[PDB]
């Protein structure tokens, strides 16, 4: 017969930790056999993505390429949503402030216009940067896709 | 069952259908499996960790109870169904048919809302020894049932 | 002015004349278009001769509503199939010349021993023009009345075709039929199919169509449109920085620069296709139409979460998923959504494409409808679309109460001389 | 959906015939229209509310 | 000249009767001798605006040509073009006016200037010559010119005319081994008697080897009965089997009729009646000894009957091995060599040594799953064992290149001329 006490004890620690941690990580195991050349460029609207779908099998074979394409386009749409909305509002200010500064640079430099342009640009840039989409890298989206 | 609500009346009917599915399978042969609860129907709220359905069958004074349960993936504790009551009930049916002959077995049927399409295939939609277990194969009405009906007639 | 006279004059002038540019500039084309727009496609009379359960019937329809009431086995759906049969020949002729329509199956003819042939007649009138269509099919060992007299229906197709051949983004009649279970072009551009038959309870396909359209609209909102927007935005600030914001040949140079920027923006906007048919206009027009149909909601949107995506509806102070709706609201949702999509794609010139012309046939409008919806569905339907005909069959008495007596018809088929015959009462 | 494609005249008699042709079969039914509701008694109706 | 003989024979046959005399006429003998002396050869081929290639002219040697290049230099394009040209000839031989493969829409060059793609080829047979052209325009363009197919039809009609008079006519071999040679152990761990099974309907690529297993079973069965005797009156026994099958059928029906026909075919053993030097046992020995040359480690290969089934048993060192338990490297060689010998042994039923026919073989990436020691001797072994065949192979490993003669190698380069990179060929 087999010996299985150690691996069951180790697996229980991972399950217990995952029970009390929101975003606990897991180890990675993979295997690329000699049958990966068949998938060289040879699903009911999948919607929910979880970290337990990569534990279906230890071997990469056949359909894993198709799910990769489905996953990739989902990331692209997520980035598009992040690219729109309120990020455009600060973008609208920033270019205009730069344009205003450029205008202040022109017309033989006209304080007054220069002071107003500098103050508005500094205030808007500082306010936009302060939020930084919560915690900067926490926004992911564009950074993961790039 | 009157009174509309968001949860949907159909869910109750198929919940009963899951419970009933285990009895016929055990009747056909001992320890035969039935319909499991798929992991994609458990509630998505973060509070829950497992789902369960239970019911009781009364036969005169006899009383049997069955519980079907399934836990979410990665849960600390695992849950299993209890089938002692159903197996015991199915044993007497199996024995009766094994000794006596021409015995009768309970009827279980379920007519969904798709019968309009299947029944409507009357237009074209284009065995000798009718046994007892032929109907003891499915619980939901289908096109092939009416096709079998014509040949039976 | 008579439409036939204008058509004759325009055709004669165009045929004799050359230099097509001048032919387009000719006032005859404008007169024909103006007369054509001032019209209302509506049927007038229908005659049935030995079709299924009915052998002789002359029915006259209204121009707003025509509800037929009765029980199972009264010819309620044969009238609709007759109108669909008549309509299909017109659609086939419109698409291509001498295109066969839909014939009559052998089993549909009456089973009486003394029957010889089955015929259907119809009369379509618009403004003052009139037309007549007759289709015949003899069973066996007889002589069907004359033949398929489709000479009149070809003139209407020619009239529409000539106008559509010269002036783009024209208007076409609407033909839709919501049947029972049974079972290049702008349509081929996005996803749509060209057919008369449509099926309800197809929520999955409409849901995926909406998702794909939203993706394409978001894709086209970026890229080149950003440049024009960016060009406008700086110019708006720059124009202010000289006159408005500045006041809480330098002047000539500034004015010339502002005028040049305005001219460049106008040239860029003019370059390229107009509003016409784009993903953004189709998406927000369909969404707005559905919001008009059900004012109990506030907004609907598609949200991409951390590990999934869905559609969110706001009702009161509760946000509900598209999958939490009951079976009752799914069918009305897809019914209005498809009706609006087909109406938008057919009238690319009207400011509000919801004022088109056509005919819609609905059978058994009470399917999976809660009685509260049944109380006001007919009121909402004729209010959102005020320039279309509706031919609807009614089964339950809940709906019939609201309808006005002017447009009600009751089937109480008597047996005249010991022979069953459908009779309509008012 | 007991009341699919039935006119009101047929809706008031379907329960009587089902309970008379097969008197020893337990029935579970979901209804939608008042015509069916009126015929049934009060001890056999369960109302679900949110 | 072949044309003169064909013209004379056609004229004589058209104005004659009594086919028996026509068969015995000197025309058939002269045509057969002339055809036999002829050797298959494909001297040149030109490619125009196909895939990356924009303009190329290639001449191929008589015995062996090797193309070497990096990744993305058009090695597979050349092989695909040759397979396309050979398809029309195969189709016309098998069935009159049978269409072949076309050129797909996306094969043409992606540039905006190119409007069409074309492949030209020339086949030299002793002194007779022929030319083939296949063309395909772009999508949405005018001047949709057509391709010429008179040469292939002229060549094919000679073959069918010769094969009509004599039922033992030989045919050329055309095969193509692609990358799809891999997967499911090549063919492992996934009757055959007609000469048209390997040819005609069967394409150029490879799908499975189960027919090799059944063919070997049939070879062994005839080997024991004919060469080793142990059958007494085999013709009488098979005829009695046919009679028994008919009696059983008289007192599922289609299967019984097929079994009766099979029994009649087996009863035709005395009808054949050759018992020559090229008997079943001689073919069995030649096939096994041929295979063993490419696998020096093994000792013997045998067919074992047990549990109502047949299995292949190999000897390595002192351990017995099955076929599923071998490695991928020895599986590739076993499959390739076995199918190569199966086609020659099956399309040349009259040669004393049937591994002496004529044909052309295309191989891509011969160095798949082979250690360098095996790579240093595969080419000379294949050349030595199949002398009268033409080989076209591609490689990118320097070990394979180091053992090839200087007159058989071709080197591909990417040279930018006038701002546009164009593929070029060269010799050392
Ligand atoms: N060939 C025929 N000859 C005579 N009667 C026919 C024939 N075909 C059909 N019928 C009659 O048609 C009747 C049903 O017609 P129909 O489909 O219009 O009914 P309905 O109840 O109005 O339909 P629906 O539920 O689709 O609205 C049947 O009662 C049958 O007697
Ligand atoms: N339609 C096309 N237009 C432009 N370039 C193309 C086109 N089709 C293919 N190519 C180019 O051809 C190059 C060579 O492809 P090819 O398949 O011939 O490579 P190979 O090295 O010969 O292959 P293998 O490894 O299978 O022997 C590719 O890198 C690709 O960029």
């Amino acid at each position: 017969n087999n010996e299985l006490l150690g691996v069951k004890k180790l697996a229980s620690i991972y399950r217990l930790v995952n029970k009390y941690v929101d975003n606990a990580s897991l180890p990675l195991m993979a295997y690329y056999s000699i049958a990966r050349s068949y998938i060289g460029g040879g699903a009911k609207t999948k919607t929910v993505w979880s970290k337990f779908d990569v534990y279906d099998e230890i071997e990469f074979d056949r359909n894993d390429f198709t799910d990769f394409f489905q996953w990739l386009v989902f990331l692209h749409n997520r980035a598009s949503q992040e690219k729109l909305s309120e990020s455009q509002t600060t973008i609208n200010a920033l270019f205009s402030d730069i344009q205003s500064l450029k205008a202040t640079l022109t017309q033989l430099s006209a304080s007054t216009v220069i002071k107003g342009l500098e103050l508005s640009l500094k205030e808007k840039l500082n306010y936009m940067k302060s939020l930084q989409s919560g915690e900067h890298k926490f926004n992911n989206a564009v950074s993961l896709y790039d | 069952f009157v009174g509309d609500n968001g949860f949907g009346k159909s869910t109750i009917l198929d919940a009963i259908a899951i419970v009933l599915s285990w009895l016929r399978s055990n009747i056909e042969k001992e320890s035969k499996p039935g319909t499991y609860i798929k992991s994609h129907e458990v509630n998505n709220s973060v509070d829950v960790e497992y789902a369960s359905i239970d019911a009781n069958i009364k036969l005169k004074d006899f009383n049997t109870s069955i519980l079907i349960t399934k836990a979410k993936e990665g849960a600390y504790y695992s849950r299993n169904n209890e089938l002692l009551g159903v197996k015991k009930l199915a044993s007497i049916y199996r024995l009766v048919n094994k000794y006596v002959d021409n015995a009768s077995l309970p009827l279980m049927a379920y007519y969904s809302i798709a019968r309009s399409y299947i029944g409507g295939g009357v237009d074209r939609k284009r065995k000798t020894v009718w046994s007892k277990f032929d109907v003891y194969d499915e619980i939901e009405f289908d096109r092939n049932d009416f096709t079998d009906f014509f040949q039976w007639l | 002015m008579n439409l036939e006279t204008c058509y004759v004059d325009f055709l004669e002038l165009e045929s004799h004349v050359i230099n097509e540019d001048y032919l387009k500039e000719s006032v005859e084309l404008q007169k024909l278009i103006s007369t054509l727009n001032e019209s209302k496609f509506h049927l007038n009379k229908i005659g049935i001769h030995d079709f299924k359960r009915i052998r002789e019937l002359q029915i006259s329809l209204e121009d707003d509503l025509t509800v037929f009431v009765g029980d199972n086995g009264f010819g309620k759906s044969t009238i609709l199939d007759a109108i669909a049969i008549v309509l299909s020949w017109l659609r086939s002729n419109i698409e291509k010349e001498s295109k066969p329509g839909t014939y009559i199956k052998s089993h549909e003819v009456n089973n009486s021993v003394d029957v010889e042939y089955a015929s259907i007649d119809a009369n379509i009138k618009l403004k003052d023009f009139n037309t007549s269509i007759l289709i015949t099919k003899a069973k066996e060992g007889a002589y069907y009345s004359r033949n398929n007299e489709l000479l009149g229906v070809k003139k209407l197709a020619s009239i529409y075709r000539l106008v559509n051949k010269y002036v783009d983004n024209a208007s076409l009649p609407l033909m839709a039929y919501y049947s029972i279970a049974r079972s290049k072009t702008v349509w081929s551009k996005f996803d749509v199919y060209d057919e008369i038959e449509f099926d309800r309870n197809d929520f999955t396909d409409f849901f995926q169509w909406l998702v794909f359209l939203h993706n394409r609209a978001s894709q086209e909102k970026l890229s080149e449109s950003q440049t024009t927007i960016n060009a406008l935005f700086s110019d708006i600030q720059s124009l202010k920085a000289t006159l408005t914001q500045l006041s809480a040949s330098t002047v000539i140079k500034g004015l010339e620069l502002s005028l040049k920027e305005k001219l460049n923006y106008m040239k860029s906007l003019q370059s390229g296709e107009h509003k016409f048919n784009n993903a953004v206009s189709l998406y927000d027009s369909v969404i707005n139409t559905i919001l008009k149909f059900l004012p109990e909601f506030q907004w609907i949107k598609l949200v991409y979460g951390d590990d999934d995506y869905k559609i969110i509806l706001k009702k009161g102070e509760v946000e509900l998923d598209i999958q939490q709706l009951s079976q009752g609201e799914k069918t009305i949702f897809t019914l209005v959504g498809d009706l609006a999509r087909r109406l938008i794609l057919l009238n690319p010139n009207l400011s509000n494409p919801l004022l088109g012309y056509g005919i819609v046939l609905i059978d058994e409008i009470d399917l999976h409808l809660h009685p509260q919806w049944q109380q006001t569905i007919i009121e909402r339907l004729t209010s959102t679309f005020p320039n279309v005909q509706f031919v609807i069959t009614t089964h339950s008495p809940q709906v019939l109460s609201t309808v006005s007596s002017r447009s009600v018809r009751i089937l109480q088929e008597v047996e005249v001389d010991g022979v069953n015959d459908l009779i309509v009462s008012h």
